[PDB]
């Protein structure tokens, strides 16, 4: 990820 | 018989990580085809049975480097309500195409968390205290298989 780790990644 | 290619071995073993005992017990292995960490098979080859050693393997033949790009910040609204987001908690995660990334907690400011997705162990050394038990040939089961047998 550069910029979209804030975007893309569900946590369960 | 010595450690070598195609030889099932038994170790007994502690693992330490700057000082501190994370793993310890005995396990056998089909020797060369990659079911034990590199730079542990490579410490373990040509060691005669009944051997101890100490072995101290290197970042790159363990878990590998840390690399710089797994830590990501994420907002805090992703975490589970439930959950407790603080340093070290650890979480499963995935992502948009439903990859596995699961990671742990570095640090939160405010509504924003910094996240580390490599494994916990990338970037650091392993020392190992190990004991050759015991080496002997493998069955034409074993070797098909590329294991030793449970
Ligand atoms: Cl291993
Ligand atoms: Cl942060
Ligand atoms: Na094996």
């Amino acid at each position: 990820f550069i910029f979209g780790a804030r975007n893309k990644v569900h946590i369960y | 018989m010595k450690v070598g290619q195609d030889k099932v071995v038994t170790i007994r073993y502690t693992l330490q990580v700057e000082g501190e005992v994370l793993d310890q017990g005995e396990l056998s292995y089909l020797h060369g085809h990659r079911n034990l960490i590199p730079g542990l098979e490579e410490a373990l080859e040509g060691r005669e049975e009944g051997e101890a050693f100490q072995a101290h393997v290197p970042a790159e033949k363990a878990y590998g480097p840390h690399d710089p790009e797994g830590v990501q910040v994420v907002p805090l609204s992703a975490f589970p309500e439930d959950a407790e987001v603080v340093p070290g908690a650890q979480f499963y995660a995935q992502d948009m195409e439903g990859n596995p990334m699961p990671l742990t907690v570095v640090a939160v400011e405010g509504e924003e968390v910094t996240v580390d997705f490599n494994h916990p162990l990338a970037g650091k050394d392993l020392d190992f205290q190990v004991e050759v038990v015991k080496v002997r040939e493998a069955t034409p089961e074993e070797l098909l298989h590329g294991h030793a047998h449970p």
